[PDB]
RNA sequence: CGAAAGGGUCCUGUAAGCAGUAGAGUAGCCUUGUUGUUACGAUCUGCUGAGGGUAAGCCCUCCUUCGCCUAGAUUUC
RNA sequence: ACGAGAUUCCCACUGUCCCUAUCUACUAUCUAGCGAAACCACAGCCAAGGGAACGGGCUUGGCAAAAUCAGCGGGGAA
RNA sequence: UGAGCCCGGGUCGAACGGCCUCUAGUGCAGAUCUUGGUGGUAGUAGCAAAUACUUCAAUGAGAACUUGAAGGACCGAAGUG
RNA sequence: GAGACCGAUAGCGCACAAGUAGAGUGAUCGAAAGAUGAAAAGCACUUUGAAAAGAGGGUUAAAUAGCACGUGAAAUUGUUGA
């Protein structure tokens, strides 16, 4: 096995951490670099190739794409750090007022139980003529910090899941002036961030998640085989990694009603698979149609990150043209895209007439 | 209550095995009370002690 | 809201059934019977009757239907100084299929 | 939130029963049958892509039905 | 010609292998009750040095943080 | 100096000591010592096969392995008679 | 009748229902095991417990002597104190 994931213990936490945020110049505009998502599953698409020199030149190919639901993350806050002969210093955070029940779930072991006073204090820091206070923190990372990074939280009452408790995760602001970001972040306060804002169309990002566990497993599964070097049997899976080069597809709006639809095929058909993703769901919001494979089970959450460095490959600023998105079924031998196309293939039925 | 003692003398009285033998559910104490051979055929011919029949077996 | 309630389910064995040992279907499905009346009617002292045991054991060890119609009746243990002032009694009903049919509240009149 | 139910999606492959002289074949009635009749009758066909199963680690619920709720115990600057 | 005799060759088959994957039952695991034995100077981290190719206690470095659960087989003359 | 000697406090209940001679079955860490008792290991290893058990009631302080009834299995006259 | 003997792992194997219990086909082999209190005065009665027992109360000079009974060391263990 590999030497460089040698401590196969499970992740010391089940969001991920990104770890590394690009190289900030204040040359670029202003901009974000970070997001969150849920895996939905996975769906096979049929691609237009423009690859000069490749096999598959003006030819179809077929890819499987991965489909992570991103509903709008919230911006509720504002952290500046400071370089110090010890690293990276959290200076001071400014957060916003009206925070949501979520975001405050977070917060709490025991929602249901508790007096829910999260933040009570600091809500009154804004509106009883404590705005000094506010400001001061402002200020003070004006003047002081080198990197100022955005909290925000994302929005799990649109995603089809029974956990309540939402993910709060720090974004840096990349690109400006210490003054200019920050003027950035608390214009972004209470404000919805969607998807196609901080991403965009055939763009390579990487994903940040937590693997599947498999718990305790032998040499054979394990380290894979035919002292600290020697192999070994503990815990499989559950590992952080941070998989790089993944290019963008798709970004869907969900309320387009044909976020499935291609200028190839005319068939009004959202993303989610004929009855629904299996075990995931129906994807309500925006989506982030990923090439390949990604970290992560189903409806796990998914960290987004930019690229740590400009691209060096022909795969990246290349245009992807898509024929036709696979809509079928994945709980069984799929054959229909749509609720039509199967009712028209098979005519009418028994119950049909019966109801009728 | 226990009716071993009852479930073998009712045997030797009805002249069967032990499996063909069936002691009332619902007149336990009265059975227990029941010690004495002339005693257990006063309850076989009351009815709470009762022979069941052989086994039905179709030959056809 | 009464303390004296009847009321007839339908109970997916299935569900509660599924990848089980053969050996130990019929035992379990009495004890998933219980839990399913300790957890609808909030007793633990549940009573099945000798006839439920009947229903389940129909079929053998392993043979232990799919679907099927009890009536819960929640009645008052009197008794002298009991642990639990109330205890759950559960039969089976006879019903044509055991499908399609909802939760539903019997009434002693 | 939970249990049912309805719908969808998948799996299998056309349920029980009823009916059609379609039906090879097995037998009675009277007298010859050139088209004589009466019963049983494996099988075939129709009702019937029906019936059965469907989350247990599939999906949805507009009042689809029924029920549960602000606990009780310990510890903590 | 004969032989549960041996060998070679030919046809056929095979998770033997390329290269592994899946499934079932009893264990392994946790609980209630019951409940031993082997063995035991005292202990138990590593490196270099400790003339008698001998170290476990000395030297002088690396170091070094309570209490635990599961896996293993590395160490304990002619 | 030491082997040891003396006193105080607690427990206990019936005999004992100093001096000087006599006498010996007279002084223990070892003997894979003898007898007796007690530890760590340790609430650990472990508590096997004979397909298989389930429901209500009774007894009883206490019921998986005690009884009655009912169900599901078995020996199958070379038997689990 | 005595002893410069032994004093319950000693003295005979046996201070005791000891050549007994027990082992072996048999010839034979062969143990362990003494002590309440001057006197049973061996705890009436009340209460909790299914019971075994516990707690009050009592006998006694003493229960720090309750028949697991004179005195009651060490190994080993519990609680409390440092």
């Amino acid at each position: 096995g590999s030497l460089a994931f040698l401590p196969r213990k499970r992740a010391a936490r089940h969001r991920g951490r990104v770890k590394s945020f690009p190289k900030d110049d204040p040359k670029k505009p202003v901009h974000l670099t970070a997001a969150m998502g849920y895996k939905a599953g996975m769906t096979t698409i049929v691609r237009d190739l423009d690859r000069p020199g490749a096999k598959a030149h003006k030819k179809e190919v077929v890819e499987a794409v991965t489909i992570i639901d991103c509903p709008p993350m919230v911006v509720v806050g504002l952290v500046g750090y400071i370089e110090t002969p010890r690293g990276l210093r959290s200076l001071t955070t400014v957060w916003a007022e009206h925070l949501s029940d979520e975001v405050k779930r977070r917060f709490y072991k025991n929602w249901y139980k508790s007096k829910k006073k999260a933040f009570t204090k600091y809500a009154k820091k804004y509106a009883e003529n404590n705005g000094a206070s506010i400001t001061r923190e402002l200020e003070r990372i004006k003047k002081y910090c080198t990197v100022v990074r955005v909290l925000a939280h994302t929005q799990i009452r649109k995603t089809p899941l029974k956990q309540k408790k939402a993910h709060l995760m720090e974004i840096q602001i990349n690109g400006g002036s210490v003054a200019d970001k920050v003027e950035f972040g608390r214009s972004l306060f209470e404000k919805p961030v969607t998807i196609d804002t901080i991403f965009e169309k055939d763009e390579m990002i990487d994903v940040i998640a937590v693997t599947k566990g498999h718990g305790f497993v032998g040499v054979t599964a394990r380290w894979g085989t035919k002292q600290w070097t020697v192999a070994r049997a503990g815990q499989m899976g559950y590992h952080h990694r941070t998989s790089v080069n993944h290019k963008i597809y798709r970004i869907g709006k969900g309320d387009d009603e044909a976020n499935a639809s291609t200028e190839t095929d005319l068939t009004k058909k959202k993303i989610t698979p004929m009855g629904g993703f299996v075990r995931y769901g129906e994807v309500n919001n925006d989506y982030v149609m990923i090439k390949g494979s990604v970290p992560g089970v189903k409806k796990r959450i998914m960290t987004l990150r930019k690229s740590l460095f400009t691209h060096t490959s022909r795969k990246a600023l290349e245009k992807v043209e898509l024929k036709w998105i696979d809509t079928s079924s994945e709980f069984g031998h799929g054959a229909f895209q749509t609720a039509a196309e199967k009712k028209q293939f098979m005519g009418t039925l028994k119950k049909d007439l019966q109801t009728s | 209550v226990n009716l071993r003692t009852q479930k073998r003398l009712a045997a030797s009285v009805l002249g069967c095995g032990e499996g063909k033998v069936w002691l009332d559910p619902n007149e336990v104490s009265e059975i227990s009370n029941a010690n004495s051979r002339q005693s257990i055929r006063k309850l076989v011919a009351d009815g709470l002690i009762i022979k069941k029949p052989v086994t039905m077996h179709s030959r056809s | 809201i009464a303390d004296v309630v009847a009321r007839e389910y339908t109970i997916h064995l299935h569900k509660r059934l599924h990848g089980v040992t053969f050996k130990k279907r019929a035992p379990r499905a009495i004890k998933e019977i219980k839990k399913f009346a300790q957890k609808a009617m909030g007793t633990s002292d549940v009573r099945l009757d000798p006839q439920l045991n009947k229903k389940v054991w129909e079929q053998g060890i392993k043979g232990v239907p799919f679907r099927i119609r009890v009536r819960i009746s929640r009645r008052r243990n009197d008794e002298e100084g009991a642990k639990e002032k109330l205890y759950s009694y559960v039969q089976a009903v006879n019903v044509k299929n055991p499908k399609g049919l909802l939760t539903s509240v019997v009434e002693e009149e």
